[PDB]
């Protein structure tokens, strides 16, 4: 299997907590307030994109060197 | 001292050495440049194989846009080539001087006079006629009837295998 | 406002007495360490306030810049983006 | 050093025909060193490290 | 502007060719023609790359002839001036999948697949950039996201909605040299192998430059000695003054 | 600018005991921190030269003080180029900074702007 | 009488390289109109080598370098050379002009030469500006677009003079033959001019960086300064050496390797670096006549430092105020030049308009301002 | 997939064979030359055009 | 050399427009090769291959 798949996941739950709780976080309130009506006319519509790079490039530098060692 | 001198001279010289290296590498990659290219030397040396060529019959090559005749001649054909005294003869030469194996007749199929595509198997001497101004090629495609001045150019050919040329 | 040589155009000269010696002998490189160290930092410490100063001013400029640009573009700075244009 | 000084540096004739001939050699040798050591600190990455499989 | 509007910028990795000394892993660039070959080649041309540039890189003359006579190749017309095929040769490009850009287009839901033969120099990241696209598609997309039909999330793509699907699964490929072709596997190669097809000149260079470095730094070097050598009677003038 | 312009503006300053009070003193720490007496020059020995005006004033210095000024020029000259500083008594002191051109330049430059008045008058 | 100075044409040479009087004191500032030759020189052959194998068609231009690129024998590498010497010609045109406006060198009696030397600067920024759009990728055709269509601000006449210019209605292909025909001689013109300046300074001399006269104290050019500029080509050939080899496209835009698509506009349409700084200035201005006199303005007003700086001494050497001013100038120059390439976005707008008000008040208010009080320093304080 | 247009003024005028081989093939070999230049492609311009044509 | 020999080069340099002139709006081939017209053919070799008239 892919070395990416276990690496991501270490790095996810180790130095990278903070970004994928701020993450799970958004997406809790963004799916919620989807559930909600109305929410189709509503002028802001709020994504995760931003908590989701945060955590990206978090995961991404504790692994680029690792993965690569293993390819 | 001499020492003293040398020693300010080997610094000058090293510096003039490695100049002198420097502009050699450099005008020798730089003026590179003006040398065939890799895409035009990519389009010299055609390959043709030679298994497919049955016996009686005279193929054609395009290399360098020109026309290549290739005929794969037989025993009989190659007599009656051998045959004609290279006296009696505009451009005086024997198969043996134009082809490096009898039965491979390799040549650059336009016509030495003005340069049309001489039709094979038809002529006089039964081998290419240029319909142009009627002048007839051999079976060695030599020149012997008509305007034509010098037998059909032979190009730089060589068999790699027995069953592939390369032109 | 330039001649050549023989007539370069110099007020008179008079009374100056100049030395020198070969290249070949003097050691070109003598008091290169000392010039390479103390020389060296002499003469930048006497420039350095003239290059900090506008490269510390303007460097901050960007800084400020760079950085309220990037927050105007988040999610948190949306209203003070919406003001800005 | 008077005798090397002699020979190969006081005619500039000389100097130069010793400096082009110094040239031509380091050239040719330092084109053969670099060649070498290019290939050992890139070894098993080139072509020609693994051609042998083909 | 946002960052997602940007795209997400690429991690950089290690790769064998950083490094002002190192070559491609050649390798590598073979393992990676074979992924442009059975994946990237349905939908993406490589038209800049002749057959004979495959040569003495990762193939050699045999097995490259041998892919290009698999080809049919548009011949000069016959005699009677009808159209002719021929079968391949090393001078021949490597050919695309589509005749034209409406085709293309039209088989990818609108979008046009670009040419890779310059992917790497025309995309900032070069061969991080690719490597972290093929292997960053999301199962599900950030929550707020919506997608324009025919569209997939990848972050690293400026916008986030990129016309191309996932493609390198675990096992698409089986390398001819035994190496497992995991996602990041493949995506590693078939990188290193569209940064050799954009750079080609690339080992060479670096060793030309190498070169050019230790030859320069010498001339520098002698070129101090001898300014100092020729300018120290200037500098090591004296002056005595008599006023007249 | 014209060395007149230059004297006079600092006649005006210099008469006032306010203006002088505060510009004295800023003149002052300018020149420390100019250096050029660290290069052994007097401040006149930096004014521009080539022009009309200065080549003529330069003609008129006596011969001491012209031979003295090539000096300056020629040992800062070697200075600049050694990278070096003056020390001990290459060092201009305050006490030798003396503006031994600016009378010259202001009789060359007086004739010549009362020469551009005097072309320009108006019979009455 | 030696040859080198009875013969005329070998007394031209003589004359301005090797009996030519210098000042002893220059420093390695004075080495930058040595190193323009050189790019003029490695321009001239590269440039004339690319145009070898180059094809100005519009249908084949982009991959003509693609085939010099890939096909011909180093043709990588004179590609990365012609390419790079660019940005270098600039760094080092930018050095000369910072060296010259430092020590005074366009005072009196140096004006003449200065002032050709800011046509050369024109001259080179068009050079420059047509060879981009030679390569014909998405830069090259939308950078030649947007600098093409500020023509259209002239009144009355403008519309007419872009037509005109392009040879039709858009950027195109007459577009593109014409720029290679022009690029390929404005070097010439280029060099005419590079000549010029420097029989213009021959009648002064070289300035130097004490400001003084060199009249007392002269060295000959050769073997003096030959040596020492040798010293700072082999620099020069280094940092070469590291762009050209080792970072062959740090210094561009990846958008240049996609062929030119008069459908597609790129994220951001830019030009090159050595020209940003005139593109903040040009953005400052809000209407469209206005950017583009602002823009030559900026340029042009270089003319009159000659009369704006009312000191009397040459260069900044001891007047400590002045190089303050010069530095915070320089800087704000280079901050120009980041705001050329940053978005149209807050609060990037109104910093590009401070930094363009700071440029000119440099030359029309600070320069005048600080040169006078500077001349009343040093005579009070002297005194 | 390929389509086609009617002709504009902008068309140059269609010639008779689609190829150099179509054209040899139909003359018994000889390529019948283009004729927009021919008039300068042949000493005598004119004159030797009508002189062939008539003679 | 002005303005003696300024306006007696204008009379020469007329004298050049106008055979200029009748060569440039009235013979613009004369000076030149038929064949130049017809576009270079490796196979076929011109009857004469002569250097421009100057050469
Ligand atoms: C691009 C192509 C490559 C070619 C390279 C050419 C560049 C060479 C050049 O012109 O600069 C070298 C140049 C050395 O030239 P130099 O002839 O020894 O002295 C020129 C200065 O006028 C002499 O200035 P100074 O004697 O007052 O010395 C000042 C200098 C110290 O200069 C030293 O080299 C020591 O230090 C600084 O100014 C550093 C600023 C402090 C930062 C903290 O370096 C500088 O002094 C740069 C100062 C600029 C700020
Ligand atoms: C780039 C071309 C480099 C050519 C190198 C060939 C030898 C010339 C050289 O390096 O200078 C030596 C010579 C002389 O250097 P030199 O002038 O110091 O030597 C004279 C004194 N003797 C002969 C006693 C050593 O340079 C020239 O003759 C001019 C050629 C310049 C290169
Ligand atoms: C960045 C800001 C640079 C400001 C320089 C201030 C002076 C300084 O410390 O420099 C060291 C030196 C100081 O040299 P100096 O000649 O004044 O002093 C030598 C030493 N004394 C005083 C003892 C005689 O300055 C230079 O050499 C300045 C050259 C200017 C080049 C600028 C390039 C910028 C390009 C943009 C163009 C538009
Ligand atoms: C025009 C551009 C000018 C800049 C030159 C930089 C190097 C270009 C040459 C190519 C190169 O990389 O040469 C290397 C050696 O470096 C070198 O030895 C070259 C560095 C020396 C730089 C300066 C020397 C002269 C430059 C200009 C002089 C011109 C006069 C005549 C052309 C490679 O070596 P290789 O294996 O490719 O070499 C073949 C013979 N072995
Ligand atoms: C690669 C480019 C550099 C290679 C040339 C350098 C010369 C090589 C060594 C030869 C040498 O040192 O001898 C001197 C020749 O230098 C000379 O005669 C030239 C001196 C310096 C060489 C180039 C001058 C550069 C100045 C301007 C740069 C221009 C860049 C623009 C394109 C003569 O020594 P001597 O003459 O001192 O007397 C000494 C008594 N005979
Ligand atoms: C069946 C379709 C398909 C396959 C398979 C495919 N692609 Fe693509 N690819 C596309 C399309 C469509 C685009 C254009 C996407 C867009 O612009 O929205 C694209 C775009 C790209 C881009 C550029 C994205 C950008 O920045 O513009 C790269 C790089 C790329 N593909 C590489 C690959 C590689 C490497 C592979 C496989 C190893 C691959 N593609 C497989 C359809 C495909
Ligand atoms: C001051 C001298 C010159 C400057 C500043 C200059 C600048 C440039 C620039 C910036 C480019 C774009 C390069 C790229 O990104 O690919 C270019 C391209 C080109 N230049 Fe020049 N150039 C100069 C002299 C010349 C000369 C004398 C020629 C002679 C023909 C020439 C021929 C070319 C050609 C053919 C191209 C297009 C091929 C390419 O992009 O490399 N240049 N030039
Ligand atoms: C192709 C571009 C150029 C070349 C090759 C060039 C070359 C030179 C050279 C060789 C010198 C004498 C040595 C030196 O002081 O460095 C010089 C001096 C000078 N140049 Fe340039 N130059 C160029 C562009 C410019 C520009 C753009 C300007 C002005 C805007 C300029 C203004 C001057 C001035 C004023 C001097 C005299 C400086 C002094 O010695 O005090 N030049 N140039
Ligand atoms: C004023 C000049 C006077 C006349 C001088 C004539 C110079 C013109 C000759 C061009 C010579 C090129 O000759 C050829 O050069 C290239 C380098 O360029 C060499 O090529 C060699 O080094 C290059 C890099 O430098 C590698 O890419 C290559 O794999 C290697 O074989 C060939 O080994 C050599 O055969
Ligand atoms: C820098 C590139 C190298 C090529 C040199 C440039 C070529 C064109 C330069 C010629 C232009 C005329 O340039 C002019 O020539 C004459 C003699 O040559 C010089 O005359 C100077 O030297 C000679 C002797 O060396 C003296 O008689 C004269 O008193 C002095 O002024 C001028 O100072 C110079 O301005
Ligand atoms: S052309 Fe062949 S016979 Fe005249």
């Amino acid at each position: 299997p892919d070395p990416a798949i276990a690496l991501h996941e270490a790095a996810a739950e180790g130095p990278c907590h903070d970004f994928k709780h701020h993450f799970d976080e958004c997406v809790e309130r963004v799916t919620k307030a989807q559930e909600a009506e109305d929410y189709d006319h509503a002028e802001y519509k709020e994504d995760c994109v931003e908590e989701f790079f945060h955590l990206q490039h978090c995961i991404n530098d504790n692994t680029a060197d690792k993965l690569f060692r293993v390819l | 001292t001499d020492a003293n001198r040398l020693f300010s001279y080997f610094m000058i010289g090293s510096f003039g050495m490695l100049s002198a290296a420097g502009a050699k590498a450099t005008v020798q990659d730089f003026l590179s440049n003006m040398s065939a290219s890799a895409d035009v030397l990519a389009m010299a040396k055609v390959e043709v194989k030679l298994g497919a060529i049955p016996l009686g019959k005279n193929v054609i090559i395009k290399w360098r846009g020109k026309p290549i005749f290739i005929r794969h001649r037989t025993s009989e054909e190659i007599e009656e080539a051998n045959e004609v005294n290279v006296a009696t003869l505009r451009d005086p030469q024997t198969d043996d001087e134009r082809v490096q194996k009898p039965e491979w007749l390799v040549m650059i199929g336009v016509c030495t006079h003005l340069g049309c595509v001489p039709i094979g198997e038809a002529g006089d001497f039964g081998g290419w006629f240029c319909p142009c101004h009627g002048s007839h090629y051999d079976i060695s495609g030599r020149i012997r009837r008509g305007p034509a001045p010098l037998n059909l150019e032979i190009p730089e050919y060589d068999f790699a295998d027995a069953e592939t040329l390369v032109i | 406002y330039m001649g050549w040589w023989g007539h370069m155009g110099s007020p008179p000269q008079k009374g100056i007495a100049g030395y020198t010696i070969s290249p070949f002998a003097a050691r070109p490189f003598a008091g290169v360490v000392h010039a390479a160290i103390f020389n060296t930092f002499r003469r930048t410490k006497n420039q350095a306030l003239f290059v900090i100063l506008p490269v510390s001013f303007f460097y901050y400029v960007w800084t400020q810049a760079s950085e309220k640009n990037e927050w105007l573009y988040t999610k948190a700075g949306r209203h003070e983006l919406a003001k800005a244009l | 050093a008077t005798t090397f000084y002699n020979v190969f540096v006081k005619r500039n004739s000389a100097f130069v025909a010793t400096i082009l001939a110094s040239a031509f050699v380091f050239d040719m040798t330092f084109e053969t060193a670099i060649d070498n050591f290019w290939d050992r600190i890139n070894a098993g990455k080139q072509w020609k490290d693994i051609r042998h499989k083909y | 502007m946002t960052a997602a509007e940007h795209g997400l910028h690429p991690a950089e990795y290690p790769w064998p060719q950083n490094g002002m000394l190192s070559t491609f892993d050649h390798a590598s660039l073979r393992r990676g023609y074979q992924v442009y070959k059975e994946v990237c080649a349905a939908c993406h041309s490589l038209d800049r790359i002749a057959w004979r540039n495959l040569v003495g890189v990762t193939h050699t003359t045999d097995e490259a002839k041998a892919f290009a006579e698999e080809l049919e190749y548009d011949d000069e017309p016959d005699d009677e001036g009808n159209p002719r095929k021929r079968p391949g040769k090393l001078a021949d490009y490597i050919p695309g999948p589509y005749p034209n850009e409406q085709a293309a287009r039209a088989a990818n839901q609108g979008a046009l697949p670009p040419d890779l033969s310059l992917i790497a120099k025309a995309r900032h990241g070069g061969a991080d950039y690719i490597f972290a696209l093929l292997t960053g598609y999301p199962d599900e997309p950030p929550a707020g996201v919506v997608l324009a039909p025919g569209m997939n999330y990848n972050p690293y793509f400026p916008g986030g909605g990129i016309g191309m699907a996932r493609t390198l699964f675990d096992g698409v490929v089986e390398y001819e040299d035994g190496t497992p072709a995991t996602t990041s596997q493949m995506a590693k190669d078939v990188a290193a192998f569209l940064t050799w097809a954009a750079e080609p000149e690339h080992d060479e260079r670096k060793k030309l430059g190498l070169k050019a470095i230790i030859v320069i730094s010498a001339m520098l070097g002698l070129s101090v000695y001898i300014k100092k050598f020729k300018w120290s009677p200037i500098k090591n003038r004296k002056f005595i003054y008599n006023p007249p | 600018a014209s060395i007149t312009s230059v004297v006079k503006t600092s006649e005006l300053i210099l008469k006032s005991p306010l203006l002088s009070k505060i510009v004295v003193p800023l003149a002052k720490t300018y020149v420390k921190f100019s250096g050029y007496r660290q290069l052994g020059f007097k401040m006149n020995d930096l004014i521009i030269e080539e022009t009309p005006n200065m080549q003529l004033a330069l003609r008129r210095l006596p011969p001491t003080e012209s031979y003295d000024r090539v000096y300056r020029l020629i040992r800062a000259t070697q200075f600049s180029l050694s990278h070096k500083l003056a020390t001990g008594n290459d060092i201009t002191k305050p006490e030798e900074d003396d503006h031994y051109l600016i009378p010259y330049i202001l009789d060359v430059e007086a004739e010549a702007f009362e020469k551009d008045a005097l072309d320009n008058l108006e019979v009455v | 009488m030696a040859l080198r100075k009875k013969n005329s044409l070998l007394n031209m040479a003589n004359s301005y390289v090797l009996d030519s009087p210098q000042p002893s004191n220059l420093n390695y500032f004075w080495n930058f109109g040595s190193l323009l030759a050189l790019c003029l020189v490695i321009q001239l052959a590269t440039g004339i080598t690319l145009a070898m194998h180059y094809t100005s068609h519009a249908s084949l231009a982009f991959d003509s370098v693609e085939h010099i690129m890939r096909d011909v024998n180093f043709g990588w590498f004179i590609r990365y050379a012609h390419a790079n010497t660019a940005s270098f010609f600039f760094i080092c045109i930018y050095a000369h002009m910072g060296r010259n406006i430092y020590y005074g060198s366009y005072k009196t009696p140096r004006v003449l030469p200065w002032s050709i030397g800011v046509i050369i600067f024109l001259l080179l920024i068009i050079t420059a500006f047509m060879g981009y759009v030679l390569v014909f990728g998405q830069m090259s055709l939308w950078g030649a677009t947007v600098i093409c269509n500020l023509v259209s601000a002239i009144p009355w006449l403008g519309e007419d003079i872009v037509h005109f210019l392009w040879g039709g209605f858009s950027v195109g292909n007459p577009t593109l033959q014409r720029f290679f025909a022009l690029h390929y001689l404005m070097p010439f013109v280029l060099a005419v001019f590079a000549l010029l300046h420097l029989i213009a300074l021959h009648t002064a001399g070289s300035s130097n960086p004490l400001g003084i006269t060199s009249n007392v104290d002269k060295l000959s050019m050769h073997p003096y300064y030959s040596f020492k500029d040798l010293i700072t080509v082999f620099a020069f050939l280094l940092m070469f050496t590291l762009f050209v080899f080792f970072s062959p496209d740090k210094l561009g835009h990846p958008d240049n390797y996609i062929p030119a698509n008069p459908m597609v506009t790129p994220a951001s349409i830019v030009p090159e670096w050595y020209l940003l700084p005139f593109y903040a200035i040009l953005r400052a201005i809000p209407d469209k006549l206005g950017g583009v006199i602002a823009m030559v303005a900026a340029i042009l007003i270089l003319l009159i430092l000659p009369i704006v700086d009312r000191s009397i001494i040459r260069g900044n050497a001891f007047k400590p105020i002045s190089k303050l001013l010069f530095g915070f100038f320089i800087c704000n120059f280079l901050l120009l030049g980041v705001l050329g390439q940053v978005h149209i976005e807050p609060p990037f707008i109104v910093l590009g308009q401070i930094c363009t008000i700071f440029y000119f008040s440099y030359f029309l208010i600070l320069l005048p301002m600080v040169s006078t009080i500077e001349n009343i320093f040093f005579y009070i304080g002297s005194l």
